[PDB]
RNA sequence: AGGUGUUGGUUGAUAUAGACAGCAGGAUGGUGGCCAUGGAAGUCGGAAUCCGCUAAGGAGUGUGUAACAACUCACCUGCCG
């Protein structure tokens, strides 16, 4: 995360160096991961994503709502608040329950980053489970993540299975 | 010329109890027992004083080349006493550029499964010395603590896993990879 | 790509060594003579050409 | 915004061997006008390179004559304006006026980084022998002349 | 050479001890030559600071025991870095001026720090540098409008903490001098009576 | 050609007013001394190689910069002898 933050900072140094239009002739041309510009993915398998899909996905799980899909309203403001709180130093821990602004815990412990725990930690777990071939983990994993498999990819395991799961999970 | 006498007294503590028999001593204390033979140098030992408080060594009528080997044996004896009382804790880290070095311990602290050394499929099994207890400790990236009694055995167990990482006949100026010794100390604090 | 302190620690053991003229022996950089019989303990030494 | 910078200009002749581009580049004011103003403000120096300070204001910079050690000595050893091709061995030698030495040492006391006129006269005459000259004798004679016979103020 | 200078130092110490029967014992720790010159800009002539080898001080005091018995208890007070300050103006003003005229400077990577390193909330006033030297040590640096501002005032080097080489470059880049190095007075000698 | 391989002579000095180790601190202001050089400040060249200021700081020992910047040393201090 700090490595990609330094990459975005170096791109911002390039923009501030060679910017002939500075904040109003051209506009806000600085790269921002909050708006959904910085794209994370790997095209060798096929999976690639932005922040907007996870900002739409995690607000349905935690904690509200469907429900009023139209229109430019409280739902869209909650999605923008979620993609704002994912980027930056906004720590989260399930023992606390609610949000926390400080870096240290009120009990006096370490607080993980939400961009680690909510996003990259289940991605590391699904890569670990697929590369280690654990059927008792991946059965409940498919049952949780709702992976639609109706072909011979149940029997075919390994790298084509990983590619199919990643392409179905993140188009 | 032959110098007649050059003594060197050693003030051993009460916790280190020794009992010489010829040129073979035994060392006991809080933990660890170490023995070493001294027949090759052919010197004279003298354990004097009531309740065995200090040791004395002699080298009668030896020249400049033979008196130089007397002071180093005192340093080896002091290192042995330090290994018996305090010990030796060697901490060391791993350095990689692109491919990480998979380090894990097998056979209860006597073998290291070195895997994936800079993209090489060959694996190495560097066995530790008898007596040295290797332990991969937590809260670090790569942290192998080495603990044991004898300084020669502990430093040999450090040197094997230090110089096991060798790049055969390439540019060592650009290729900067290898596991090396960084920290040296004792097991318990004095 | 590499830690600078660990990089200098790697430079201390391997690269930072004086090189003899005749036999090109690897010597510690606090020496006045060589340690090889094949050269004859040549006092002339050279620093190793570092990477730029 | 006040910025202080040194410009070591030739003053007298047209000094082409110089590199003063990154200093007043992104500011906006031309450095050639500043160099011409320094060369006009020197006037009677004509031979030496002097690290002139620039009190850069908001509108334009100001001119402050910096009293140098060797440059005031070779200024006191007055010369006609020489050629532009700058042939070597341009250092002069002769008789320096003691009143001119006092006039330089008063500017050195206004600079105020030494002893009360004595360290200033001695540090001028120490550079005088490094250039190569004599004021009725060299610097070992000047040490004798300063003790109990010089006009100590 | 040195043999004439060593004998001239005896003339210096006998002249100063015959001129001024009142002195201050100071200790100079990690002071610079420019800092000592800026001290002498204030204490140029009225206060003469003298230094030398402690054994030659001991021999000089053993020599002055034959002439003046009032210089008695200067022998056990020579401990560590001892320096004499010859002055005959006042005892209560110079001890405050020596505390007042401490010259600020940056700390050297390798020595201990007497004070705590603090970074105030102020922009750099330059182009956008990298954050690898700042964010790795612990200080969180938020980037807003070119210049990098410091939000969290995280103390890096504490009292007695070892100064590192990587954390010494950021202070030189930010041009911050929080420390105040100088001499520390140890003993006060006032006419055959040592006070503290 | 030599070799801190070892055995022996001569010269030169530092030395209990504390030399040799070994561990730390500065290593200055005029000044960026001058000529010339695309830059010479200590770092392509040629002549000067002196003062205030000490306890001491060379018109700067070396590494490195386009010039600077950065780092290190002789000469000088704290501990042991």
């Amino acid at each position: 995360y700090q490595t990609f933050q330094r990459i975005v900072e170096n791109v911002n140094v390039i923009i501030s160096t060679y910017g002939e239009g500075e904040s109003g002739p051209m506009g806000n041309i600085m790269i921002d991961p909050v708006l959904g510009t910085v794209g994370f993915g790997s095209g060798l398998h096929g999976w690639a994503f932005t922040l907007k899909q996870f900002a739409e996905m995690y607000v349905a799980k935690f904690a509200a709502k469907g429900e009023g899909q139209l229109g430019p309203a409280e739902r869209a403001k909650k999605v923008e608040d979620m993609m704002k709180k994912l980027w930056g130093d906004r720590y989260f821990d399930p023992a606390n329950g609610k949000f926390s602004k400080s870096a240290t815990s009120p009990e006096g412990k370490k607080l993980p980053r939400t961009f680690c725990q909510l996003i990259l930690d289940p991605i590391f777990k699904v890569f670990d489970a697929i590369m280690n071939f654990k059927k008792e983990e991946t059965a409940k994993l498919i049952e949780k993540l709702d992976i639609k498999l109706d072909s011979e990819d149940k029997d075919k395991e390994g790298k084509p299975l990983l590619k199919a799961v990643m392409r179905r999970w993140l188009p | 010329m032959k110098t007649i006498l050059s003594n060197q007294t050693v003030d051993i503590p009460e916790n280190v109890d020794i009992s010489l028999k010829g040129r073979t001593v035994i060392v006991k204390g809080p933990r660890g027992t170490l023995r070493r033979d001294f027949n090759h140098i052919n010197v004279e030992l003298s354990l004097l004083g009531k309740k065995k408080k200090r040791l004395r060594v002699d080298k009668w009528w030896g020249n400049r080349k033979e008196l130089a080997t007397v002071r180093t044996i005192c340093s080896h004896v002091q290192n042995m006493i330090k290994g018996v009382t305090l010990g030796f804790r060697y901490k060391m880290r791993s350095v990689y550029a692109h491919f990480p070095i998979n380090v894990v311990i097998q056979e209860n602290g006597s073998l290291v499964e070195i895997r994936n050394f800079l993209g090489e499929k060959y694996i190495r099994r560097v066995r530790m010395r008898p007596g040295v207890a290797c332990s991969v400790s937590q809260a670090q990236k790569d942290e192998l603590v080495l603990e044991g009694n004898d300084i020669e055995l502990v430093s040999n167990s450090a040197a094997l896993i230090q110089q096991a990482t060798t790049v055969k006949n390439k540019d060592i100026r650009k290729f900067l990879d290898g596991i090396y010794v960084s920290e040296k100390g004792t097991v318990q604090q004095a | 790509i590499i830690e600078p302190s660990l990089r200098q620690l790697a430079q201390k053991y391997n690269c930072d060594k004086m090189i003899c003229r005749k036999c090109y022996a690897r010597l510690h950089p606090r020496a006045v003579n060589c340690r090889k019989k094949k050269c004859g303990h040549t006092n002339n030494l050279r620093p190793k050409k570092k990477v730029k | 915004e006040i910025k202080v910078v040194y410009l070591r200009c030739t003053g007298g002749e047209v000094g082409a061997t110089s590199a003063l581009a990154p200093k007043i580049g992104p500011l906006g004011l031309s450095p050639k006008k500043v160099g011409d103003d320094i060369a006009k403000a020197t006037g009677d120096w004509k031979g030496l390179r002097i690290t002139v300070k620039l009190t850069i204001q908001n509108r334009q910079a100001q001119i402050e004559v910096v009293p140098s050690a060797s440059a005031l000595i070779i200024k006191a050893l007055k010369e006609p304006p020489r050629d532009r091709k700058k042939q070597k061995n341009i250092k002069h030698s002769g008789n320096i006026t003691f009143d001119e030495i006092v006039n330089i040492a008063r500017q050195m006391r206004h600079r105020s980084l030494a002893r009360e006129l004595s360290g200033t006269i001695k540090e001028i005459l120490g550079t005088a022998q490094s250039v190569g000259c004599n004021v009725d004798g060299r610097h070992p004679h000047d040490i004798i002349d300063d003790i109990n016979s010089g006009a100590v103020e | 050479d040195r043999a004439t200078w060593k004998s001239n130092y005896f003339l210096k110490i006998i002249q100063l001890l015959d001129d001024y029967p009142k002195c201050f014992i100071v200790g100079a720790d990690n002071v610079g030559s420019k800092q000592m010159q800026q001290i002498r800009m204030s204490l140029r002539g009225k206060a003469v600071v003298l230094m030398g080898k402690n054994t030659m001080m001991r021999k000089a005091i053993r020599g002055h025991l034959e002439n003046n018995p009032a210089l008695e208890k200067l022998l056990p007070h020579i401990r560590g870095n001892v320096g004499f300050v010859f002055t005959k103006e006042d005892l209560t003003e110079i001890r405050d001026m020596l505390l007042a005229n401490k010259v600020p400077a940056a700390a050297r990577a390798g020595a201990i720090a007497p004070c705590e390193v603090t970074v105030p909330a102020q922009n750099t006033g330059l182009g956008p540098e990298k954050t690898s030297f700042f964010q790795a040590l612990g200080i969180t640096t938020k980037i807003s409008r070119g210049t990098i501002e410091i939000l969290s005032d995280v103390q890096l080097i504490k009292t007695g903490d070892k100064v590192g080489a990587s954390e010494a470059t950021l202070l030189n880049m930010l041009n911050i001098s929080p420390f105040s190095f100088g001499l520390i007075i140890q003993q006060v000698f006032d006419n055959g009576s040592i006070y503290n």
